[PDB]
């Protein structure tokens, strides 16, 4: 089976900050994971795969990064209206996996 | 373009058989696989199930914490998704989500884009 | 001895197509109709810059008495283990989604390495070749084309990644790797016979 660790549950600060959101898993899964995006009252899209690439209609700022079992995502000069739930998602090629993400709260 | 809907749902007592059809409009439905999620209120989304595609039998692919609870069937012949539940909980009652997953070519890392509105079920005797 | 020829001249230009500077890409390969001209391929076949010449129709002897309708030349630029794709028949990469030869093919193939010429200090992001597409190629039929192509799932509506992967990718020649992976200058001269009459072929020597 698979298991893994999302303690950044709650990241949020003065906007226009460099925010960072961690992944962390126990075992080994290299580059097969992803990342997605949720506003409020909406379904989650897609915006992150294999940690590198971001997808179609995304701006740039987003830039996930990392290697075997740890990964970081980041934004530098945060855009207005990115305020969401970043969702972290790992795939082993034949097991699933998710895991909870951030509420980033306005203050 | 691509569109995707769910229906079924329904407020009964445990027990009862219930059935959840999701649609996909006009993209594909026999060259890829296709997967269900769920979405708990107040909590993180989880992994509910996916199966394969082409009409190879199915892999049945159930997720851990629903072992031995539901079961999948892609109808090709009006290209939709069944997902058919017989013993309902309390703790079931989270938002469920039908969603298109395929590895890639370049990378090969699956993912799961163009997600689905969602079908809300819920149980109160 | 017995026989007397004109004065020979009109030596079509083919260094316009083999000393010239640039050689566009392998997606977008040009080609030039020589015709009305004597062509002495003999300086072609005997020259020490030429690697590869292994030819596919008639024999490369007699090819200066042979008179044909017309010699298309194309020419391109690959990676340097591909020379062996533009042979008829072996299927690969760039055989069978940017250049592909009849079963038939009834002309020749020079290639020669550039190294020297093709690569810039850091190498050059210039050279670009498809990599997907639909289906197979026909004969002799140009690809130029940008529209984003798609592969597991879903349209690509003017969008790209994750299966919309742009259609082309670049070569990335750095000139420190081996041979194989160096530019390769690559033309490929096929002859045409038609019904209409002939005006190409090499020179009739001359005696006094
Ligand atoms: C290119 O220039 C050199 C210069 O000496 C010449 O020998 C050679 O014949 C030229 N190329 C062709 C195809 O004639």
């Amino acid at each position: 089976d698979i298991q893994m660790t999302q303690s950044p549950s709650s990241l949020s600060a003065s906007v226009g900050d460099r925010v960072t959101i961690t992944c962390r898993a126990s075992q080994s899964i290299t580059n097969y994971l992803n990342w997605y995006q949720q506003k409020p009252g909406k379904a989650p899209k897609f915006l992150i795969y294999a940690a590198s690439s971001l997808q179609g209609g995304v701006p740039s700022r987003f830039r996930g990064s990392g290697s075997g079992t740890d990964f970081t995502l980041t934004i530098s000069s945060l855009q207005p209206e990115d305020f969401a739930t970043y969702y972290c998602q790992q795939t082993y090629s034949t097991l699933w996996t998710f895991g909870q993400g951030t509420k980033v709260e306005i203050k | 373009q691509v569109q995707l809907v769910e229906s079924g749902g329904g407020l009964v007592k445990p027990g009862g058989s219930l059935r959840l059809s999701c649609a996909a409009s006009g993209f594909t439905f026999n060259n890829a696989w296709m997967s269900w999620v769920r979405q708990a209120p107040g909590k993180g989304l989880e992994w509910v199930g996916r199966i394969k595609s082409k009409t190879d039998g199915g892999t049945t692919d159930y997720a851990a914490p629903v072992k031995g609870r539901f079961t999948f069937s892609r109808d090709d012949s009006k290209n939709t998704l069944y997902l058919q539940m017989s013993s309902l909980k309390t703790e079931d009652t989270a938002l469920y989500y039908c969603t298109t997953a395929d590895y890639d070519i370049l990378t090969g890392t699956p993912a799961s884009p163009y997600w689905g509105q969602g079908t809300l079920v819920t149980v109160s005797s | 001895s017995i026989v007397r020829f004109p004065n020979i001249t009109n030596l079509c230009p083919f260094g316009e197509v083999f000393n010239a500077t640039r050689f566009a890409s392998v997606y977008a390969w040009n080609r030039k109709r020589i015709s009305n001209c004597v062509a002495d391929y003999s300086v072609l076949y005997n020259s020490a810059s030429f690697s590869t010449f292994k030819c596919y129709g008639v024999s490369p002897t007699k090819l200066n008495d042979l008179c044909f309708t017309n010699v298309y030349a194309d020419s391109f630029v690959i990676r340097g283990d591909e020379v062996r794709q533009i042979a008829p028949g072996q299927t690969g990469k760039i055989a069978d989604y940017n250049y592909k030869l009849p079963d038939d093919f009834t002309g020749c193939v020079i290639a020669w390495n550039s190294n020297n010429l093709d690569s810039k200090v850091g190498g050059n992001y210039n050279y670009l070749y498809r990599l997907f597409r639909k289906s197979n190629l026909k004969p002799f039929e140009r690809d130029i084309s940008t529209e984003i192509y798609q592969a597991g799932s879903t349209p690509c509506n003017g969008v790209e990644g994750f299966n919309c992967y742009f259609p082309l990718q670049s070569y990335g020649f750095q000139p420190t790797n081996g041979v194989g992976y160096q530019p390769y200058r690559v033309v490929v001269l096929s002859f045409e016979l038609l019904h209409a009459p002939a005006t190409v072929c090499g020179p009739k020597k001359s005696t006094n």
